[PDB]
DNA sequence: CGCTGGTTTTTTTTTTCATGTGCCGGTCTCACACGTGCCTGGAGACTAGTAAGCGCTTCTAGTGGCGGTTAAAACGCGGTAGACAGCG
DNA sequence: TCTACCGCGTTTTAACCGCCACTAGAAGCGCTTACTAGTCTCCAGGCACGTGTGAGACCGGCACATGAAAAAAAAAACCAGCGGTAC
């Protein structure tokens, strides 16, 4: 006889904690890898102020956590729980992200 | 009050008109119309119908499981 | 190169949650990884064009601040 | 008795007012509403008819596209059926509502 | 029978026909003249301030150019 | 036989278990807060130059209302296709 | 399965239109003059740099929320056994 949670159980209790944290959710040296990655594209031997990578993480959550909310609310839409790149993809389509 | 959801069932079925078959939700409403009935009835004529598919006394014409349609014995 | 995939499931699980999602498809981690890059590339894009244009070779906090609010996701607390 | 089946002359309609550029509501109702909603901030008021034009422009084009939206939003619940539920989901993912 | 009764089904039908709309709930009707006319208040409500600033009596295009603007819904052909 | 009574099964409930979250009292550390002295930016007062307010004119537009057409709305009819709800 | 949406045909509605006449009011000109800029001075209020103190951040622990699985009770779906009936 061991004990488990029933599945969702544990995901709510993670919403309700997540929700009322307010700390980055990425990782930040991995982040800064990619940042730094994807600026070598754009111009190579560019520095980055510490501010400045950690404002791009900021908004780069934001805006993720945001697109999810958006999400969550077309895959409900189709009587479903569960999330899925279509869902993702709607949000942007109606946002005006992507045509 | 009234028993042999089984007899229930066979009388629904009786009174329903010469089909294909006779689908669950047509019969549920029958039973539920005719005899003093519970509300688990709608859980226990799932039970009932599927039982008697069991005995091979009642067969499915169309569908699959306990929604679609359900002859007798020919 | 690929740090993409130091964007961990488990960390896009967690955002994802602090977007009161419950239950999540495996695809949806990749998907996550595309969307949250082409965000990064038009943001930083946008900052490094401020860098430039100041004749800089470090990117401020300022410079991404300017282009957050370009794009119209205007950030508070970094100088705005 | 000839009949079209139901959906066969909607699709027709859509083919012929994308195809079309004109205003698909009447002028004179519009401009009613418009004078109407404008005396709520200010009485007495003039319009241009350029101005009432612009307006008219601005609403259609404006509903249209939320029709776009809302449609989708059918379609990915497997309805082909717009409903209101539709239009507040494309208003609130839009960021005009909540 | 308000105005707003004047933007007739058959009306709405058409504007969802160009929006490759193919089939219309009833509810629709009433809901779609709800949203038109908060698009509408929102639009004349800025026009109207813009009119009264200019110590004007008479709502010009222009008046109406900027307030779509300032709405970030933009509008070519009228002027400005 | 039809009854009917008690009992077999299906439901709901209570419970127990367990677990995790929240809270207090005691503790360390560092960011808040404030305080110094110095600098710059504000305020100041003066002068002149200008922009705008105000009244006058013009002229335009926009409004209101004319006949009546003919198109569009609007109503109700009747029949499918799709909403939808359940199952597996 | 059920109906509410579409697509059809008749009865009612009213928008459109091509025109005119009359005006409020938009727009533009000239005056005045009241305001704002732009100069030289003086000064203090707010900046950086640097102090120390209390708050909050942390810990553990024990008390409280909770969800899960298990024991107990209820509700309702049925077998017999029976009395009663006509054999
Ligand atoms: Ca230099
Ligand atoms: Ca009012
Ligand atoms: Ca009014
Ligand atoms: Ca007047
Ligand atoms: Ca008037
Ligand atoms: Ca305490
Ligand atoms: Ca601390
Ligand atoms: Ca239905
Ligand atoms: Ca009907
Ligand atoms: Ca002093
Ligand atoms: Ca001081
Ligand atoms: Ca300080
Ligand atoms: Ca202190
Ligand atoms: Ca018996």
């Amino acid at each position: 006889k061991p004990h488990r949670y029933r599945p969702g159980t544990v995901a709510l209790r993670e919403i309700r904690r997540y929700q009322k944290s307010t700390e980055l959710l990425i990782r930040k040296l991995p982040f800064q890898r990619l940042v730094r990655e994807i600026a070598q594209d754009f111009k190579t031997d560019l520095r980055f102020q510490s501010s400045a990578v950690m404002a791009l993480q900021e908004a780069c959550e934001a805006y993720l956590v945001g697109l999810f909310e958006d999400t969550n609310l077309c895959a409900i839409h189709a009587k479903r729980v569960t999330i899925m790149p279509k869902d993702i993809q709607l949000a942007r389509r109606i946002r005006g992200e992507r045509a | 009050d009234h028993p042999k959801y089984s007899d229930m069932i066979v009388a629904a079925i009786q009174a329903e008109k010469n089909r294909a078959g006779s689908s669950r939700q047509s019969i549920q409403k029958y039973i539920k119309s005719h005899y003093k009935v519970g509300e688990n009835a709608d859980s226990q004529i799932k039970l009932s119908i599927k039982r008697l598919v069991t005995t091979g006394v009642l067969k499915q014409t169309k569908g699959v499981g306990a929604s679609g349609s359900f002859r007798l014995a020919k | 190169r690929d740090n993409i995939q130091g964007i961990t499931k488990p960390a896009i699980r967690r955002l994802a949650r602090r977007g009161g999602v419950k239950r999540i498809s495996g695809l949806i981690y990749e998907e996550t990884r595309g969307v949250l890059k082409v965000f990064l590339e038009n943001v930083i894009r946008d900052a490094v064009t401020y860098t430039e244009h100041a004749k800089r070779k470090t990117v401020t906090a300022m410079d991404v601040v300017y282009a957050l609010k370009r794009q119209g996701r205007t950030l508070y607390g970094f100088g705005g």
